[PDB]
């Protein structure tokens, strides 16, 4: 029939066109060489605890910074109230409250948390690298792209950045190493 | 007869046990001189070929040579994301990444590895440091074997590669007679993989497309026969 | 009326055998002897400027691509190979880089000339639509291009202006990864951008094809709210040679200034930080993307829930429309509303030379544009936040409400007749 | 006669407000409902094939350029990155590489269809000129492109097909160096070729624009020496939907065969030596540039002063016209004479379906083309030299002398009237 | 006053003796830590800057570090065609190829090299391993010198570079007082060369083009005034 | 005047156009990094005289091959007659006849010529690399691009190649070295 045959030819043409177009939009996706996206062993190895440590991985920096007491007390003295993101973005644990006890890090295979904190050095606003070394209006990190003030533990404050600095999955290698991945 | 492989045709998605056997041979024999830079180590898990266990891949990778770095000069752990090593010179040979296409291809490798017999009865002394091969055609020939106008009277020529295997060079874990011929076939298939890993996807795409386009073409033929009917009916 | 004067192909046998391919008929009848009014000021030249600048950029780029190598490890080195070894080098690069600046400067004057003399008003909607489409294409082009040197500002500008697409929910990260070729920026992004950057200009030329086809079929605006009175038209001298020569004179002046810049002040419009190689591990201060995107950058980074006029606290009614998404929508709307203008101005009138209130509001709009340009570079600390919010609010207010109210109560002026204004 | 049927824009308000930009008027009146005769065989499809193939190549190339890195140290590696990691990879490359083959195969049938049915005869000269220009552009394109993989055949093909330009005296080495970017081949040549290779297709599209404009203004040739009898023309059905559907059916068949090749016989038309990296220190045996340049390669390497019909010993009268230059001139002339044809055939007649002697000579010409194709691959040793000389001589003889003699004494046939051939 | 250079203006084609002095300074002082990879050595013969004698260039090149190869790993003799070396880490600094543009540029280098005075009377102890500069602005500052909201009260900050020169570090062959200021000016000019070698050609092109385009524009103005005369005469 | 002014404006436009076009045609010329085009010291260093020696330089190979007596006698027994190119392309000397005495090479800083011959391994037809190791119909080199037969001393024979294999400027470094340039 007129209608059936004509419309079916059109439908088949459309289907073939789409099957040909999809790969032109698929090739731009991450290729297998980008699929890898594996782990990195960074050795703390006495870098003079308290200043900072940055390492490249996955194309983004991974901040490993020791703790300075003044920085710590400022951290532990932050009630969940008035905290933009209280989710403790760290993926090594559940959505537990963004508390310094949970938010600092594992305990060297020992029992302590207020001494090391390794987070992803990527601003949640649009992915810039905040400046460290005690900066901003909260004694933490400052993003120069739009002005987002981070706190000691990395929780976002005073800016458009919606959430704090995430924490990747990491465990220790018996007191001198870090496993990122 | 011609000892056709599995992939030689419209089907034949790279029987994988053959490729695992070829891998057992390549890493224990050919790797001593040859390399495959154009081949990542993470392809030994991708479908289509040897779907090995990733953990074994990481182990085998860390057990290879040291590929230093691209940013900070320091001998690393040769992570799988890197490529197979490269043997370059001082008694070494070319790269086998795509040698299965730079020549019907794999049959060349089979009938080449197959054939290193003694020197014929024209130049039994042969040559020092060079060995004789039935099928290589790009090697030197002694003047005793050339004709009146420079052409060689031998089937093949003298290749710089020594005989790679003896009667029973290695054992197969699956259980199989590991004679020279089976090893040659297996390694040929492995190299063809290293060169054309996306073969099976090629064939499946070809099937799908042939089908869809035959359908479209039939429908268009019907539409044409219809439209052109009132003008081709009286004659 | 609309005298085409096809020339009747009566010249000679050459002009008679050309009846196989009409081409010269087209040129003569239409694109050279196109009746244009006499009342044209010096604001109707910038289109010639834009066409020439586009040709210039295309040429210089085709030349550079003979020495630029798209790769993270060989881009900077290739750029220096250009500026040092190649014969002309610095010239091509400075002419390419700065000419983009002139291009955008010229489109700004081309656009604001239009908003004044009712060039968006009917029957000239298609030209406006095509022009906004172009503007978009050329913005995207310049963005893709600022990345190729793989300096330091390249990386971070790309980072943020791609995190935008990721702000939106559900389909943000997917688009981000599909655009960057991966989770973050690397050589794949560079290849995409180079290709794309080496392809869109031709689309622009075609769109310019339609741009020129439209306003030849539709008469050029003229300083007044009047047409060429087709019904024989003592007004409306032709294009060639009069307006051709006028435009070429202005273009010579403009190129003179442009080359003076290129030769004495070439690194002025640039960012020095783009002369240091990239470090994904260190971000510089005051990225300041560029100068032809500061308006929208500011409209974006203004809405942050930091003012009593903060509509983000109200838009939070829906838990999906957060701040970032709100700013992105605000920018896209800042452009979409400029495109929608011709259906917002409810006036059966024309050029604001006879609409005073419109004059005042329009000059305020120009000032707002300049202010936004100056604010995108300054931090988000008080007082600049209030300034940016005010300016964005006025932009939207103008384009949404102001024009209707005028079209209602904005006719205290005697319109001029007789486009032949022999004053 | 020549019913354009502009549609009068009477559809509705949408088709009436489109009086701002005519576009749909153009499409409908001209490029869709173009009266074409009924007498069309299956040889009038290959133009659609060529257009589709061009689109295909442009698309696949724009995709590849997102992963190809022009540099001696990273081209091969990028090609393998494509064929292994990328999602589609092998498909794009095989479709790009082979589609060039189909492109040239299709132009060959497009051209030889033309030589038979007097499509070069008046009043269709402009189409012929434009087509030869295109042919040149696309040959140069394919050449620039075969180089990009930086294999082994790439290098040496470039070497020789650039030494050609250097053969000529006085201005040979200068042009050679200005084209290679240096004394010999290196990355500079690669960058030039990539850019150029990524630019000419658009020029081809424009030229295709003029190609299509011409034969719409000038009626499509038809199997007969007759026109559409404009004065109403019961003959000459329209293009859409009839011929559109016919061409699409043939195109579906062709793509079916093409994809079967791509998926089962993709490396068949290629040279394996292009899968080994380049060594400027070692040349392989039987470079054999490609299969769409063997005719001219043979016409070139035929004249060597090695036959009693060797006109080189006679051309040596002038001490400047040596052999090499003679072969280069012979090739350029092999093409220039094909372009000059329409002014050599001195016949007031048309399609050779009514000119027997022409049929015989033409089939001999097709055979000569095939023979030249088969000879450019075989060495210059006896007897192939005599064969190549004979074939080139016949090519030139046909195109220079044969057509005049026919036009003189070639009318023993009853021409058909009434292009409505209801047989 | 501001100690303007020669090239600071519409003229000033890089007084070359200044650049030879800067070269004496750079290879004997700054080269110990810094590098200029983006700079070929052969440029020391190209016009515009130091038009040294090629033979001395080849000598000075062979007298530098060993840049191994790109094809065969082997420490070569470092031919001029290669680039200046690169000092990368372990107490070393950035590359000075284009540092004269990544900052009015050379004035930064002059007023930076100039200024390493002792620690002020806010933190006389200073810092261990870091030294003070009055113009660098991207360095750390002790908390004793910061204001109530993190801003520094010092003009400059603490830079990781030590003082490069003393009162009379090197001798000039031409004959000139080699105090610190003259050396700073000279090396600043040398770096500006290394960054913008094609400056003089820039200026000459600008002159030529300004002239030709002014001429063209004048002629077009006359043509316009003429053509538009019969329409602008009665008013 | 009408004529003068109009024609002068056109002339100035043309001049400016040409001054702008020339560099677009100049940039494609050899750049300064290609200008270098200097020398190379290849060490003969006992490579078993008689087979061959090839080295890269200027982007082309430089053939350094010792002499085999049979190859020599075939060379020295070639009268200038029936020799396509009798110019002795070698640029280390004048246009003296293409004779083996002049065409072989300098004499190690000693006195002998029939033992070494270093020429540019570039076919004069269109620049291909002939195959060595005793090939062709004259016991020399064979070009596979179009079939040009070279002789022992490198003089062209039996093919389209018009002239023999050139000889660059080269002198010896006291019995173990070669200076190319
Ligand atoms: C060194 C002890 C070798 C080992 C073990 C293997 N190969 Fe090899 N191979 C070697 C050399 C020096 C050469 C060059 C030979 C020449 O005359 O140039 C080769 C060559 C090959 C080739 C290419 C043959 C050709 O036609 O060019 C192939 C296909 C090849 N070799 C295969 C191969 C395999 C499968 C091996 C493991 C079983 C293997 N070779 C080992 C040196 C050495
Ligand atoms: C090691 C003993 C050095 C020598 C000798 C010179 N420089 Fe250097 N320089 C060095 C370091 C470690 C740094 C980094 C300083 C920091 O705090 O990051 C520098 C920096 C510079 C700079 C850049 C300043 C800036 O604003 O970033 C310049 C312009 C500079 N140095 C110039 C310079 C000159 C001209 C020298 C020779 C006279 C010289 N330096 C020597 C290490 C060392
Ligand atoms: C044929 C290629 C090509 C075309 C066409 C082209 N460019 Fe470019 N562009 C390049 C290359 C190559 C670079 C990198 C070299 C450079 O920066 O000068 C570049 C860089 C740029 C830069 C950064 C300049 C710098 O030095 O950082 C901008 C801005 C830019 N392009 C804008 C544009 C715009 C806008 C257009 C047209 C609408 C355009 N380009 C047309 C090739 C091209
Ligand atoms: C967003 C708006 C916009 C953009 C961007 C734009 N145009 Fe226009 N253009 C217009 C309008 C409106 C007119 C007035 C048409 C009329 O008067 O009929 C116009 C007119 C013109 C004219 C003829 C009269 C004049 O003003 O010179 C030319 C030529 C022209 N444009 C070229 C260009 C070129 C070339 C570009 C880009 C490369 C461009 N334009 C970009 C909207 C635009
Ligand atoms: C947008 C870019 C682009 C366009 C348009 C394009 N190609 Fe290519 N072409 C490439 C790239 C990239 C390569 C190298 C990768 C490859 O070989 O597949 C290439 C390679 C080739 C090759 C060698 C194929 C191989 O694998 O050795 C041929 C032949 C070729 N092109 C011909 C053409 C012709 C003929 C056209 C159109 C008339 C065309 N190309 C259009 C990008 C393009
Ligand atoms: C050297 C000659 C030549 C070349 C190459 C050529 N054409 Fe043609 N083309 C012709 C001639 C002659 C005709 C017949 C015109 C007529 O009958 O009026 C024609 C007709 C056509 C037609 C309409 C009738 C038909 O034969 O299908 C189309 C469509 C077409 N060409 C497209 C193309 C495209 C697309 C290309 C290249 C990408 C191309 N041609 C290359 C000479 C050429
Ligand atoms: S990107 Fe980090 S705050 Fe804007
Ligand atoms: S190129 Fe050497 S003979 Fe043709």
């Amino acid at each position: 029939r007129r209608d059936f045959l004509y419309h079916a030819t059109a439908a088949t043409g459309v289907v073939v066109t789409g099957a040909a177009v999809w790969p032109l939009i698929n090739q731009m996706n991450a290729s297998a060489d980008v699929k890898a996206m594996a782990s990195i062993f960074v050795d703390v190895s006495a870098v003079e605890v308290g200043t900072q440590l940055t390492v490249k991985w996955r194309g983004k920096p991974v901040f490993i910074r020791r703790r300075d007491e003044k920085d710590i007390e400022l951290a532990r003295s932050v009630p969940l109230g008035a905290l933009r993101d209280t989710s403790a973005e760290n993926a090594n644990k559940p959505g537990a409250e963004a508390t310094d006890e949970n938010r600092t890090l594992p305990a060297f295979d020992g029992t302590n948390t207020g001494e090391w904190l390794v987070m992803l050095g990527v601003c949640t606003h649009l992915g810039c690298v905040p400046m460290g070394d005690k900066s901003g209006d909260f004694g933490g990190w400052f993003c120069p792209c739009h002005g987002s003030h981070y706190d000691s533990a990395g929780r976002i404050r005073k800016g458009p950045a919606p959430r704090n600095l995430d924490i990747p999955v990491a465990a220790f290698v018996d007191e001198t190493t870090i496993k990122l991945g | 007869p011609d000892h056709a492989f599995s992939f030689e045709g419209i089907f034949g998605k790279y029987d994988q046990a053959q490729l695992r056997r070829g891998f057992q041979v390549y890493n224990e024999v050919c790797s001593a001189c040859h390399g495959m830079k154009f081949v990542p180590i993470r392809t030994l898990a991708d479908d289509g070929g040897p779907q090995l266990d990733p953990t074994f891949v990481r182990e085998y990778a860390a057990g290879l040579d040291t590929i230093i770095d691209k940013d900070s000069g320091e001998e690393r752990d040769r992570k799988e994301t890197d490529m197979f090593p490269t043997r370059v010179g001082d008694g070494m040979g070319p790269d086998l990444s795509v040698m299965a296409k730079a020549r019907g291809g794999p049959e060349y490798i089979y009938n080449y590895v197959i054939g290193f017999e003694e020197n014929p009865e024209c130049a039994p002394e042969g040559i020092d440091g060079y060995y004789y091969n039935k099928t290589f055609q790009i090697g030197g020939v002694p003047d005793t074997c050339k004709d009146a106008a420079g052409v060689k009277i031998t089937h093949g020529s003298w290749a710089r590669m020594p005989p790679p295997l003896v009667d029973d060079q290695v054992t197969y874990e699956d259980g199989t007679p590991a004679t020279v011929d089976q090893m040659a076939q297996d390694v040929s298939a492995f190299l063809m993989w290293a060169a054309e890993p996306k073969l099976v996807a090629r064939k499946q795409m070809g099937l799908v497309a042939m089908v869809m386009l035959g359908l479209l073409s039939v429908m268009l033929y019907l539409t044409n026969k219809r439209l052109w009917a009132p003008y081709k009916g009286h004659k | 009326s609309g005298i085409p004067h096809d020339h009747y192909e009566p010249k000679t046998g050459i002009e008679k055998w050309l009846h196989d391919r009409l081409p010269i008929v087209g040129l003569v009848y239409d694109t050279i002897m196109i009746p244009t009014p006499k009342n044209l000021n010096w604001w109707w030249i910038w289109g010639i400027v834009l066409a020439f600048t586009l040709v210039l950029q295309i040429v210089t780029g085709i030349v550079l691509a003979m020495h630029y190598t798209p790769h993270v490890d060989l881009a900077f080195a290739s750029v220096e190979h250009i500026m040092r070894d190649v014969n002309g080098g610095w010239a091509m690069r400075y002419i390419h880089a700065n000419g983009a600046s002139l291009f955008f400067l010229a489109v700004y004057i081309h656009i604001f000339r239009g908003l004044y003399y009712g060039s968006y008003k009917a029957p000239r909607e298609i030209t406006w639509i095509v022009g906004m489409v172009i503007y978009l294409l050329m913005m995207g082009t310049a963005f893709m291009g600022y990345v190729l040197p793989w300096g330091q500002m390249s990386f971070w500008g790309a980072t943020v202006i791609t995190g935008l697409f990721g702000a939106i929910p559900g389909i943000g990260p997917s688009i981000q990864a599909w655009l960057l070729g991966g989770p973050a920026v690397d050589n794949a992004t560079l290849n995409r951008f180079f290709s794309l950057h080496y392809l869109l200009p031709f689309v622009i030329a075609a769109l310019v094809a339609i741009h020129i086809w439209a306003f030849h079929t539709t008469g050029n605006n003229n300083p007044t709210g009047v047409e060429v009175r087709r019904t024989a038209e003592k007004d409306t001298l032709p294009f060639w040679p009069y307006f051709v020569i006028k435009d070429l004179f202005a273009l010579a002046l403009v190129l003179l200034g442009f080359f003076a810049v290129v030769a004495y002040m070439p690194n002025y419009l640039g960012h020095p930080d783009n002369y240091v190689q990239a470090n994904p591990l260190s971000t510089p201060a005051h990225i300041v993307p560029e100068w032809y995107f500061l308006p929208f950058y500011a409209i974006l980074r203004a809405f942050a829930a930091d003012v009593w006029v903060v509509i983000l606290v109200d838009g939070l009614t829906f838990g999906i429309v957060d701040a970032k998404f709100f700013g992105v929508i605000a920018m896209f709307g800042a452009i979409a509303v400029m495109a929608l203008a011709p259906w917002l101005d409810t006036s059966k009138v024309r050029s604001g030379a006879y609409r005073p209130k419109f004059r005042m509001w329009f000059w305020f709009l120009v000032l707002d544009f300049v202010v936004l340009t100056w604010v995108g570079a300054m931090p988000t600390e008080y007082p600049y936040d209030w300034i940016s919010l005010i300016a964005s609010t006025y932009w939207f207010a103008y384009f949404l409400v102001i024009l209707p109210l005028l079209g209602a109560t904005e006719k205290p002026e005697p319109i001029p007749a007789s486009i032949e204004e022999d004053f």
